[PDB]
RNA sequence: AGGCAGCUCGCGGGGUAGAGUGACAGAUCGGGGGCUCCAGGCGCCUGGGGCUUCCGGUCUAACUCCGAACCCACGAG
RNA sequence: UGGGGCGGCACUCCCGCGAAAAGAUAACACGGGAGCCCAAAGGUCGGCUCAGGCGGUACAGAACGCCGCCGUAGAGCGCAAG
RNA sequence: UGCCCACCCGGUCAUAGUGAGCGGGUAACACCCGGACUCGUUUCGAACCCGGAAGUUAAGCCGCUCACGUCAGAGGGGCCGUGGGAUCCGAGAGGGCCCGCAGCCUCUCUGAGCUGGGAUGG
C-alpha cells in the first residue's frame, strides 16, 4: 500500500514571541517559553534595520524554540484548550501549514501564574509533512518535490479534526 | 581632449561576455593540456579571470611557445617587426588551429 | 527558464554531485585523485586520472565484491567495512603504478573519525601515500569495537543488533559480538594474494 | 640564403552599417478589459486620477537578445 | 589660446563616447572623476543566498519576529564611469 | 553471450532547460527505521555524522505525453546595408548602372540529448 507513503504526519510546532526591541524584556520572555517549552530557547536577530519600530541588523527581537515528534503533539495537547474555537479554515494555507496566535499567555489552561515578570503573547505554527520531504532539506543530490506530493489544504484540516477533535 | 591610457581603457565591449559564457572559469578541458615548446597558441583575454591577464593590444593574436615560470607560459608574440615576450596564464589561452 | 537572457547552470551542478570550485583547483594543479564515495548500502572507491573526453579510471574498488570474494560479514558501509575497501582499492593502484594521490572529499563533510577518513587511512596502510593532517580517524572505529560494545547492551533492549538481513533469514549467522575477531582474518586475506 | 609591398586556401579575432525594443537602460503615441477613489447627473450613467492585463505605433553618440560588407594575426601555396 | 587680454584648465592621472567591428588617431569636443579611505573594508577555511512579491500569524501597520511558495541577480561588492 | 538500462567519476554546458500529469523497480539508486559510540545542532538526531534494516514505487531518479523556453530546416510577411569604378545623374541632400559580398526581425510547419572510463540488472 502506497498510501503509508502519501500519510500526512505532524512535525516542527515552532513556538515565537516577537517582543520589538532589545533588552530588559528578552530574558523573562526567555524565562517564560522555557518552561512552556521544556527545552533551551534561541534569539532571533533582526532582519534589515528600518531605525523606526526600533529595530536594527543583528539585535536579537525575539525568541523561538522548535518541538519535534511526541514532544510537538504533547505541547500541542495543551495549548489548543485555549484556542478551540479560534482555528478557522481561512488560515489553512494550500501547502499544509496553519498558525494562530495567543493574546495572553495566562489564558492557557495550564499553573499560569501573574508574577512580577508580567504578561506575553505568544504564536504557534504547525507544519504538516509527508514522507519523503528530505529531498528539499538533504546536502547532496536536492531536489524539489512536485505539487502532487504536496499536503493540500483540504487534507491538512482533517488531520487537525482527527488526532486533536478541534472545531471548525 | 586626449584619452586616458589606463590599462583597461576603450575596453568597454572587447572585455564583455556573453550571456552563455558568464560564470567562474567554464571550459576545463582547454586546462587539462600542457603545452609544450614549439606549439601555437591564441591570446584570447578572459574577462572573468583577473590574475595574469594580457593587455588589449594582444587580444586575437598567435604566439608561440617558447618556455614556462611557474603554472604561467612565455610567448612569444608579433606586434609589427617586433618580437615581445608575454608570461599568460593558461586560461587566457587557446590552442591553434 | 525564460529566454535568451537565462544562463543555465553546469548539469552536474544542476543534478548536486559536482562542486566545480574545488575541481577547478585539481586540473590547474594537474591531481591525481583518490576517490572515496559512499552511499546508502556501500562505498566505491575509484582512483582517476584528468583527460579531454572525460576521466580515467587507473583502479577500482566496491563494497559489494568484499562479500563476493572474501566472505565478509558485517555491513557493506560501516567504519571497518570503509577502511577494508580502501585498504583493498590502494592494493589494486600501487600495482597498477601510482605512489601517490590526492584525496577528493567530493560534497561529504570531513569529520574527525568518519567514515571517509577511514578509506583514506585504510589506503594509507596499503602503500599509497596519500597527504593527510593530523586529524584522521580513530583506531578503535576501525576494528568495529564500537559496534560489539552497542550489541554488547542487548541485555536491556532484548534485541541483538544485526536483526537478519533482507535475506539472511536462512543463510546468514550474523554475530555482531565477534565483529572485531571477524574483521582481521578478512583483512589478512585481502593483505595475501 | 633567404625576404614580403600583393593574392588564394586553412584556422582564428572583432561589435561598426543595419536591425530590434516582451533582451537590459532610457525615452515615446493610441485603443480594449479588470480594480479603486473623487466630482456631476437621475443602484446606474459621465469625467479625472492610480495599478494590472492584452493589442498596435515612434527612437538612441555615451542602449544590445543579434549582426554584414570589411580589416587584421599565424601556417602553407 | 580661432589676435592678445579677462575667463577656463582640454597643464599630472582614471572611466565612457568622439573612434569609422585589428592597431594608432585631433578639437577652448560631450558626460564625469582622483590627489584618498580601511587593522579591516586585508589572508584563509566553513556555512548560507540577495532585491522584490504572494499565502497564514496579537499588539503587526506597505515595511519588526515566526511557518511556507516564487524569484538569473531586477541586490551587494568604500568612492566616478565601465 | 549480447547489446542498452540505471549507478560512481566525467566531457559537451538548454537541440540538453522549466512546470504539470502518468509509467517503471523483489538486485542496484532512494525515501525509510534508530541513536550507545566518532561528530552535531548560538533550540531541534530536522541538517551534518554514526548504526542499521521492517516497509514503499508515493517523492527523488529514469522514460513517455502536453504546455511554454531554446537550437535549426522550410515557407509567408516587415526592414535594409556594403568594398572597387566613371569629365554618371542632381542646385544639393541623395540616386541609378557595372564588377565583388551579404545580413536582421516576425509568423507557420517539422524535429530535438549526444558522449568517454568502471562495479549491479535485462
Amino acid at each position: 500500500k502506497e498510501n503509508v507513503m502519501r500519510r500526512v504526519v505532524l512535525d516542527k510546532v515552532t513556538v515565537n514571541i516577537g517582543v520589538g526591541e532589545s533588552g530588559e524584556r528578552l530574558q523573562k520572555a526567555y524565562q517564560l517559553v522555557q518552561e512552556l517549552t521544556g527545552v533551551k530557547p534561541v534569539y532571533t536577530k533582526g532582519r534589515k534595520s528600518i531605525r523606526e519600530f526600533g529595530v536594527r541588523k543583528g539585535a536579537p527581537i525575539g525568541v523561538k524554540a522548535t518541538l519535534r515528534r511526541q514532544a510537538a503533539v504533547e505541547f500541542l495537547k495543551k495549548v489548543l484548550p485555549a484556542v478551540n474555537f479560534r482555528l478557522k479554515q481561512s488560515s489553512f494555507d494550500n501547502y499544509g501549514n496553519v498558525s494562530f496566535g495567543i493574546a495572553e499567555h495566562v489564558l492557557i489552561p495550564g499553573t499560569r501564574y501573574d508574577p512580577e515578570i508580567g504578561i506575553f503573547g505568544m504564536d504557534v505554527a504547525i507544519t504538516l509533512v509527508r514522507p519523503g520531504y528530505r529531498t528539499m532539506k538533504r546536502k547532496r543530490k536536492k531536489a524539489s518535490i512536485p505539487r502532487r506530493h504536496r499536503v493540500t489544504k483540504e487534507e491538512a484540516i482533517n488531520f487537525m479534526k482527527e488526532n486533536f477533535n478541534v472545531t471548525i | 581632449v586626449a584619452r586616458s591610457k589606463g590599462y583597461r581603457s576603450k575596453t568597454r565591449k572587447l572585455l564583455e561576455k556573453k550571456v552563455r559564457e558568464k560564470g567562474a572559469i567554464p571550459k576545463l578541458s582547454l586546462l587539462m593540456h600542457d603545452y609544450s615548446q614549439g606549439e601555437y597558441v591564441v591570446v584570447k583575454i578572459n574577462p572573468s579571470i583577473h590574475k595574469g591577464m594580457p593587455h588589449r593590444r594582444y587580444h586575437g593574436k598567435v604566439g608561440l611557445v617558447v618556455g614556462k615560470r611557474g603554472k604561467a607560459y612565455e610567448v612569444k608574440v608579433n606586434i609589427g617587426d617586433k618580437e615581445r615576450v608575454l608570461i599568460v596564464r593558461p586560461e587566457h589561452l587557446i590552442p591553434f588551429n | 527558464t525564460q529566454g535568451p537572457n537565462y544562463r543555465i547552470k553546469f548539469r552536474r551542478r544542476r543534478e548536486g554531485k559536482t562542486d566545480y570550485y574545488t575541481r577547478y583547483t585539481y586540473v590547474i594543479n594537474n591531481a591525481i585523485r583518490f576517490v572515496p564515495r559512499l552511499t546508502n548500502k556501500y562505498v566505491i572507491v575509484s582512483v582517476s586520472k584528468f583527460d579531454q573526453k572525460g576521466d580515467i579510471m587507473i583502479a577500482y574498488a566496491h563494497s559489494i565484491e568484499l562479500v563476493k570474494k572474501y566472505g565478509w560479514k558485517g555491513d557493506t558501509n560501516n567504519t571497518p567495512a570503509a577502511y577494508l575497501t580502501g585498504y583493498l582499492a590502494g592494493l589494486r593502484a600501487v600495482k597498477s603504478g601510482v605512489k601517490a594521490a590526492v584525496s577528493d572529499i567530493g560534497l561529504f563533510v570531513p569529520v574527525k573519525g568518519g567514515r571517509i577518513f577511514a578509506v583514506i587511512k585504510g589506503a594509507i596502510d596499503a602503500g599509497l601515500k596519500v597527504p593527510v593532517g593530523d586529524l584522521g580517524k580513530l583506531k578503535d572505529r576501525v576494528n568495529g569495537s564500537h559496534i560489539s560494545a552497542y550489541a554488547q547492551k542487548l541485555k536491556n533492549e532484548n534485541q541483538e543488533l544485526y536483526n537478519k538481513l533482507f535475506s539472511s533469514y536462512i543463510q546468514r549467522g550474523l554475530d555482531p559480538v565477534l565483529l572485531p575477531q571477524h574483521f582481521e582474518e578478512v583483512l589478512n586475506k585481502i593483505k595475501e594474494n
